[PDB]
């Protein structure tokens, strides 16, 4: 076996290296150190880290928003430190309970809620910024931050775009461990069953397949460690014979294959789609479809089943029934 | 942490569609052996001389009762409600027409409530009825009832913890957590749903697309109400010891016919009676109960399904003493 | 009325479905697919005689050539034409279109099979700041191993039948990535240096052990133009070289283990 | 019908039963035996779903529905119309699965490559057992085993996760859902960036390895290294599974409350109740 696929044997120190970006090489903050067991299974540097206005902008506007939450939640056991920490995971912040509409809801029913919404959006643009400016700062294409989009506009899409297109700020995603669970099913319930919703079976379908490519792929560029199939960018400027080796196995084996290029960009197109997909659903959710397993029935696609117990009439529509 | 195997399962859809109860044997029997303390039936006696509303003074509901079939009655109530307290619990000992303590007067609109559920209430408690045991289980207070908010412990013969008492404000999220299964939901089925018939249960349209004119803003229910749904069923399957299978599948659960069983629908009868006896039959009662029963609102105890089930799908796994007691009902 | 309806049973919802898999079909098809193929196309038949004109879907599964700036200087473009020159000492077992090929020669020397390496460009693998990547510790002096952990140099190298076959001289570092990636050792009654890839090292206390080979199937391990530094190409065919042994290091591991 | 590089690797040897027997290829696709048992399994549990279907109601494919037999026949063969053609597509299904593994380890000994990725194919077969064989032994039916249709599977996730009452609680769930999401996020972030640093775009130059530390360093303050990366995925994307798999086999045979009640070990520590 290649023992090397499983941790490091030998592990290697040496100079830090540090490659010079367009922008803010002083704004690197920290001194790098070692991890001799975290350089078992990796690279054993930890830090430094880049530290720009972006960044400290997203933790200024972040920070704001946990803090609104967790006092929204100590709030909820009228702060009992001992209570706080047994009950965590059943507090949250939660959008309004009453119908507003779309009119700014009170404090103490929902306004907190938008605040922190609010300050979380902000610390994910800032975030985004990091994320794109850092790429062109080192020379490097903005890939990752066109799929960090697609994750930001699904979040934006079930915390307000969603809410605004019905009208109604009652639908948002509560913050807290169990609340924002909850949501899922009252969410679900409302329209109808989720999985006759085309765009979760999308979704859903990509979402496998990131498991399916990043265990393929993660397997195979293992399976050709022994040949410097991890040196990946000078294996597509240069094809060797770990990528021939890699390619042929899966040729052999499905009937056609990718190249070590090309097998990123299905990846990063699947892990695209778990969120373009996810954002579709919910954008058609409510504004163009009420009930999903309804619609599937008038598009004849749901399946039926024959009764175990007996058919059941609905009660409440029988003569002389009370409401 | 877990319960050890086997499981007991049953099957209440089409095959492969996973619907049934899932049980732990243990359970069902320390559930069972509880509910076998059901004291027999009395024995008969003949009815034998005039109506006792010729013979005794105060007697406004049994009165076409002989003086055996009364007194049998009297007996079978105190073994329900007050065996340990005896007959003095409702009477005074030397003037047993005296209504001057409160059990009594209760005990009359009881009687007339017990009567009401076997004989209006059929479509939930069929042919096998209620007695004053079913709810009282040997005690004058039921050891479930519930107040306009959630209480600790569920049964309240066990000594609540300083969090767990209504007054201790930290400890309102787990109050509210027992009461719906131990979720996160923010709701309390109890107020909302079963104490009167002001909130609709249901909230899934019925239409594929949305109804313009109810589908946007303020004509929109608030999601909470979806919440608050679901937080009544996680609370009536936990009161009924069962899972959501047991009356619906889940493929659409707005859905009737072959998408529920007839559980569903005897359930459905059944938010219909508890709302019928909490606005009717208990609410009122706050004007003849002591101070030390009622509620921080000066609300009386009201009853939810747990009330009569207890934990079991059937209350007292279907033990019956309509046969045993007529007077009880159904009332012709 | 319904939001979302349109004329004749139709609703928006049922058309962005068949929008969505246009969209899939479109990237997997049109795009993806065609990007697989930058490398090992056109491919390669019994013979393509047609000198004169190319065969069509040839020229339909193809993306539009796309050019690499190199960071040392140079570019490639992909996809490009590359037949393989060298003479593959290889004969066909039967006549059949897909039946294996068999090895005339020696197939570890002959470099056929999983012995097989890339034609690489014959140029040193470089640091961001142009200098040598993989270079033994005696070069990178600057470099060290890391406290915790067998320093080989000095360590017996066990092969496959059990024999002492040579003696870890030093190790080949990646100065790009800080990772170990070749052991040097010289093989014992040969005088002379042979590499091996650490994924073919089992590294003991006392010793490492290498599987993949025999002891006698050192002497035979490609040898690099420099002392000190490897090209890309010397790197596939000394990895190929070990790998090329767990199929035919002995007659035993070709034939079926069952 | 070959690329450009495959002649010299397409050598005879590799096989684990057989020999030369099987040793060949038909277009693309290596055969060996197991190439031969695969086929042999996909034809008969294809032809036994073509049946079954016919026998069915109807034909639009998202409404069929091959299901297994009621609860009553406990582990017992049932009739071939009401269980019996779910029992033998089932053994195909496994048959299949286990050649397609098989014939990858052939393929990688060939090629002398590690077995890494039919070790990873391990983990979804294993998965495929927990539901469908083990499962349903610890319960004592077969028809507690998911259905074969497009929809209908899905109707069996979800009245399982409901006979929970709210699965999300399910801790095996909650390692599984996370290993998914951080497994999509990955292969995002690894794809995005092997692909930032071959187009950076505008002709400027394709950058290195150092490049590659240098962005992940300077956004979260670490880098994992190229190697790790792909040890990591394989990592993540087999504990979706691997983690799953308890949550799976614990609601039934080892739990049969709701889930949200199993926290009570936290929520009801007397301590602080
Ligand atoms: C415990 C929970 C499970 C689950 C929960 C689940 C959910 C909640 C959803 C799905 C969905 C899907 N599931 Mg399902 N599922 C499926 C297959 C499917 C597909 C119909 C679909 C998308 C799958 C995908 O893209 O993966 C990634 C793999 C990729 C991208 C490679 C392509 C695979 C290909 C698209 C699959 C096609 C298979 C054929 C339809 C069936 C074979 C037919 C025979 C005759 C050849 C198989 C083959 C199995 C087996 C053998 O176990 C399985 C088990 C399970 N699913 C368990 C029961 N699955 C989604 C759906 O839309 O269903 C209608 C969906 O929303
Ligand atoms: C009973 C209810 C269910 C439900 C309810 C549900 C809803 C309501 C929605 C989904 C959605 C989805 N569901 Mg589904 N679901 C899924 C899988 C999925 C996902 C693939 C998909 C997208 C969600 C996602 O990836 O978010 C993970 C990624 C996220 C959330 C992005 C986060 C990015 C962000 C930038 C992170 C940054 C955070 C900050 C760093 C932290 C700061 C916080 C501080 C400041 C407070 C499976 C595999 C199953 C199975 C096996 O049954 C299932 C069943 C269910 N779902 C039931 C049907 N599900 C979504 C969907 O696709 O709908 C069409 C969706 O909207
Ligand atoms: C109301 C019910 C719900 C539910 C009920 C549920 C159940 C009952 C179970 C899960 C399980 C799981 N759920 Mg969950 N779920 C999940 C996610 C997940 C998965 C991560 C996990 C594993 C799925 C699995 O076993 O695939 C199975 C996939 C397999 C077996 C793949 C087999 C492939 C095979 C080897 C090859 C197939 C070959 C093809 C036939 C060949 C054809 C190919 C063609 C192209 C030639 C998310 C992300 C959400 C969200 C967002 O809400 C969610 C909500 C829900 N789940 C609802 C709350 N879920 C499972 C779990 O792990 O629980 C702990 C599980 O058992
Ligand atoms: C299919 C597509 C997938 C996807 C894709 C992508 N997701 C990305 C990118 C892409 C492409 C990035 O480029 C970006 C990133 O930067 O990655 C390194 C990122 C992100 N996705 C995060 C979390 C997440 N993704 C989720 C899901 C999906 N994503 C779906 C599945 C979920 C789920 C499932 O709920 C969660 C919780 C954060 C780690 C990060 C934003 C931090 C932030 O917005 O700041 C918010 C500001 C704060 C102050 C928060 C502080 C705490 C966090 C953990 C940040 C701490 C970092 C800090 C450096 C620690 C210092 C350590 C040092 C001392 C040693
Ligand atoms: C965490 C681990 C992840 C993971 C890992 C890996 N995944 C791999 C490998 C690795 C490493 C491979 O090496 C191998 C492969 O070659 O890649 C191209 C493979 C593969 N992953 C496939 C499907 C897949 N992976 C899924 C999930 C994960 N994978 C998770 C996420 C999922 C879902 C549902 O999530 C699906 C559907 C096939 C494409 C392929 C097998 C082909 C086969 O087996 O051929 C043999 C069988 C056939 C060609 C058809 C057999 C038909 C039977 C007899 C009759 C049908 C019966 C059936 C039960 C009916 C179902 C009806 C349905 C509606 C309910
Ligand atoms: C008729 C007859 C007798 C035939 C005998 C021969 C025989 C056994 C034939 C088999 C016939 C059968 C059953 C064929 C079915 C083939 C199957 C199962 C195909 C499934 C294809 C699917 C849906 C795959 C899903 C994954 C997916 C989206 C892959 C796309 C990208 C690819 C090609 C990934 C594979 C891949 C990965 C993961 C790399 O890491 C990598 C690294 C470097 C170079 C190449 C690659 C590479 O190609
Ligand atoms: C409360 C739960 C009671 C217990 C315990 C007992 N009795 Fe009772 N009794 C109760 C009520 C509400 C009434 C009025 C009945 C009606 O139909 O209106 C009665 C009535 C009687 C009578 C008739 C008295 C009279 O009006 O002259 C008798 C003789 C009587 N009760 C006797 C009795 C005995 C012996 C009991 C213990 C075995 C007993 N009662 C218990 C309420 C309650
Ligand atoms: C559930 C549907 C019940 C049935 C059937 C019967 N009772 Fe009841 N009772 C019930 C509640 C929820 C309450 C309120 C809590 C309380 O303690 O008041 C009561 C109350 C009484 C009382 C008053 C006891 C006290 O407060 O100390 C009495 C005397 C009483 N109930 C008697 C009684 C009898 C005789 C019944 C059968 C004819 C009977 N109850 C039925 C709930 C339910
Ligand atoms: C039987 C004793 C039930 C169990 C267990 C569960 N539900 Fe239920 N549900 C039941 C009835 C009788 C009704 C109708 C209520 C009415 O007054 O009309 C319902 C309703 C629902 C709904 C709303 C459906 C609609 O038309 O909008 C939902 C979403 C629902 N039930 C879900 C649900 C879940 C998730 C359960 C397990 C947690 C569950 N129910 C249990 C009867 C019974
Ligand atoms: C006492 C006054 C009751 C209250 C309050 C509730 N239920 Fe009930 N239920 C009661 C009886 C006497 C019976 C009959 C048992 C029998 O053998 O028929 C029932 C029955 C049900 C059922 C039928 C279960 C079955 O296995 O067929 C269900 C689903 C049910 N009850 C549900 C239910 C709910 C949801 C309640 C609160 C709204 C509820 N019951 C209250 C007595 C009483
Ligand atoms: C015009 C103005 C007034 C209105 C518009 C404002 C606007 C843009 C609002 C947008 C709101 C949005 C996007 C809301 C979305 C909310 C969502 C998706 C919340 C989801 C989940 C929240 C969770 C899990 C939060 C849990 C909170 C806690 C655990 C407490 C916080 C403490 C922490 C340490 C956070 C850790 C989170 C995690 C890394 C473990
Ligand atoms: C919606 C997000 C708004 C956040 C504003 C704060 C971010 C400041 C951006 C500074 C970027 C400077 N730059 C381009 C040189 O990197
Ligand atoms: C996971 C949910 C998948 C449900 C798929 C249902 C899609 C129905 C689309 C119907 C297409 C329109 N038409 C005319 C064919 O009925
Ligand atoms: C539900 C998500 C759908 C994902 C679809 C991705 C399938 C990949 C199809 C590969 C097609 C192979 N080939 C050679 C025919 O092009
Ligand atoms: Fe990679």
């Amino acid at each position: 076996a290649d023992y090397q696929t499983i941790y490091t044997q030998i592990q290697a120190r040496g100079p830090h290296i540090t490659v010079s970006g367009e922008w803010g090489d002083n704004d690197r903050v920290g001194k790098p150190f070692y991890s001799y067991w975290l350089g078992k299974i990796g690279d054993a540097q930890i830090g430094p880290i880049y530290l720009g206005a972006s960044g400290i902008a997203a933790f200024a506007f972040g920070s704001t928003a946990i803090l609104i939450i967790l006092f929204n939640m100590a709030a909820e056991v009228h702060f009992d430190p001992l209570q706080f920490f047994r009950q965590f995971f059943w507090l949250g912040l939660y959008p309004p309970k009453a119908q507003y509409g779309m009119g700014i809801p009170p404090l103490h029913d929902g306004g907190w809620w938008l605040m922190a919404g609010l300050f979380m959006t902000l610390s994910l643009g800032s975030w985004w910024i990091r994320v794109y400016s850092r790429a062109r700062a080192l020379g490097l294409g903005t890939h990752i931050a066109w799929n960090f989009a697609a994750a930001i506009f699904f979040v934006l899409c079930i915390g307000c775009i969603h809410p605004t297109l019905v009208g109604s700020w009652s639908e948002g995603v509560p913050f807290g461990i169990w609340p924002h669970i909850d949501w899922l099913t009252a969410f679900s319930i409302r329209y109808g069953n989720f999985y006759y919703c085309p765009w979760h079976g999308f979704s859903i379908g990509f979402a496998y397949g990131c498991g399916l490519l990043f265990a393929a792929h993660g397997a195979t560029i293992l399976a050709v460690a022994r040949f410097g199939g991890d040196r990946e960018i000078e294996q597509i400027t240069d094809r060797g014979t770990a990528v021939e080796r890699a390619a042929l196995f899966w040729r052999w084996t499905i009937g056609f294959n990718a190249t070590i290029e090309s097998v990123h960009r299905w990846g990063w197109f699947f892990s695209l789609m778990v969120m373009v997909s996810a954002s579709v659903g919910i954008l058609l959710t409510g504004t163009f479809v009420d009930n999903w397993y309804l619609w599937c029935v008038k598009h004849g696609a749901a399946p039926d089943y024959p009764a175990y117990l007996p058919a059941t009439p609905d009660p409440a529509s029988l003569p002389g029934a009370p409401k | 942490c877990f319960e050890p195997p086997p499981a007991t399962t049953t099957q209440t859809g089409f095959r492969g569609l996973s619907m049934g109860e899932v049980l732990h044997p243990a359970t069902v029997k320390a559930k069972k052996e509880r509910d076998a303390q059901y004291p027999p039936a009395l024995a008969a006696v003949k009815a034998e001389g005039p109506p006792v509303s010729q013979v005794y003074k105060n007697v406004k509901v049994l009165g076409n009762l002989t003086e055996a079939e009364f007194l049998r009655t009297m007996t079978a109530i105190t073994e329900w409600v007050s065996p340990q307290e005896g007959c003095t619990y409702c009477h005074d000992e030397n003037n047993l027409a005296s209504e001057a303590k409160y059990p009594y007067v209760v005990a009359r609109r009881m009687l007339e409530m017990t009567r009401a559920i076997n004989t209006n209430w059929t479509q939930h408690v069929a042919q096998t009825g209620v007695t004053c045991y079913t709810c009282h289980r040997g005690t004058p207070l039921p050891p479930y009832v519930r107040y306009l908010e959630p209480t600790l412990p569920l049964n309240n013969r066990e000594t609540p913890t300083h969090v767990e008492r209504v007054e201790t404000r930290s400890g309102y999220v787990v109050r509210l957590a027992k009461y719906t299964a131990y979720s996160a939901l923010n709701y309390d089925p109890f107020t909302m749903f079963l104490a009167n018939d002001k909130r609709q249960v249901r909230v899934v349209p019925q239409t594929a697309l949305p109804l313009v004119g109810v589908s946007r803003g303020k004509e929109r229910r608030p999601l909470s109400d979806a919440y608050a749904t679901f937080a009544l069923m996680m609370s009536i399957s936990d009161s009924l010891g069962t899972n959501c299978t047991f009356c619906h599948n889940a493929q659409t659960f707005e859905s009737w016919g072959k998408k529920s069983t007839p559980q569903r629908a005897i359930a459905w009868w059944g938010i219909r009676m508890v709302r019928d006896l909490n606005m009717n039959y208990l609410a009122p009662l706050n004007a003849s109960l002591p101070a030390s029963r009622l509620g921080r609102q000066g609300e009386a105890p009201q009853a939810d399904c747990r009330t009569c089930h207890q934990g079991v799908t059937k209350p007292l796994f279907g033990a019956s003493r309509l046969k045993d007691y007529p007077e009880l009902g159904p009332i012709k | 009325m319904y939001h979302g309806a349109l004329a004749q049973h139709l609703d928006i919802a049922q058309l962005v479905w068949y929008a969505q898999w246009l969209v899939i079909w479109t990237v997997v098809l049109l795009y993806l697919r065609r990007e697989d193929r930058r490398e090992g196309y056109p491919l390669v038949e019994p013979l393509g005689l047609v000198k004169l004109a190319p065969e069509d879907g040839q020229v339909y599964e193809l993306p539009y050539p796309k050019t690499f700036v190199l960071p040392h200087g140079g570019t490639v473009t992909v996809p490009r034409r590359r037949p393989e020159t060298r003479e593959l000492k290889l004969a066909q077992t039967d006549g059949f279109e897909g039946a294996p090929l068999q090895p005339t020669g020696n197939p570890l020397v002959d470099a056929v099979g999983p012995a097989s390496y890339a034609e690489r460009a014959e140029v040193v693998d470089a640091t961001v700041d142009g200098k040598a990547k993989i270079v033994p510790l005696r070069v990178a002096t600057d470099f060290s191993i890391a406290e915790g952990d067998v320093d080989p140099r000095g360590l017996p190298v066990v092969a496959a039948d059990g024999v002492e076959a040579g003696t870890v001289t030093d190790l080949w570092v990646d100065r790009s990535e800080h990772y170990f990636r070749y052991l040097e050792l010289s093989v014992a009654g040969s005088a002379r240096t042979a590499l091996i890839p650490l994924g073919f090292c089992d590294v003991k206390k006392d010793k490492i052990v290498v599987t993949s080979i025999l002891s006698e199937q050192f002497a035979n391990v490609p040898r690099l133009q420099s002392r000190d530094q490897i090209t890309l190409r010397e790197e596939d065919k000394v990895s190929a070289y070990y790998a090329g042994g767990l199929l035919y290091a002995t007659p035993e591991r070709a034939e079926s283990l069952l | 019908a070959l690329l450009s590089f495959e002649r010299k690797y397409r050598v005879r040897g590799g096989t684990l039963i057989g020999g030369d027997l099987f040793d060949f290829w038909v277009g693309p696709y290596f055969v060996g035996f197991f190439g031969v048992s695969a086929i042999f399994f996909i034809f008969l549990g294809v032809s036994l779903i073509g049946y079954a279907a016919s026998q069915g109601p109807t034909w639009d494919p998202f409404a069929i529905s091959i299901n297994p037999p009621d609860l009553k026949y406990g582990l017992g063969a049932a009739p071939l119309l009401e269980g019996g053609f779910w029992q033998a597509i089932t053994v195909c299904a496994l048959g299949a699965f286990i050649s397609w593994m098989l014939r990858e380890v052939e393929i990688s000994r060939k090629l002398g490559i590690g077995w890494h990725v039919p070790l990873a194919f391990c983990v979804p077969i294993f998965m495929f057992c927990v539901l469908q064989v083990f499962r349903p032994l610890l319960l004592g039916s077969w028809g507690h085993a998911f259905p074969y249709g497009i929809l209908s599977h899905l109707d069996w996730v979800n009245n399982f996760g409901y006979q929970y009452l709210n699965w999300h609680y399910n801790p095996g769930h909650m390692s599984s859902v996370s290993f998914l999401f951080v497994n999509a996020m990955a292969l995002g972030l690894h794809g995005g960036l092997i692909l930032s640093v071959a187009n950076p775009g505008d002709g400027d130059k394709v950058k290195t390895a150092e490049h590659e530390n240098q962005y992940f360093r300077d956004v979260v303050g670490y880098s994992i290294g190229a190697l790790s990366i792909h040890r990591l995925g394989l990592f993540l994307a087999s504990n979706i599974f691997l983690t799953g798999a308890f949550g799976t086999i614990a609601s039934g045979p080892f739990w049969t409350r709701g889930w949200p009640e199993w926290w009570g070990w936290w929520l009801d520590i007397p301590f602080w109740s």
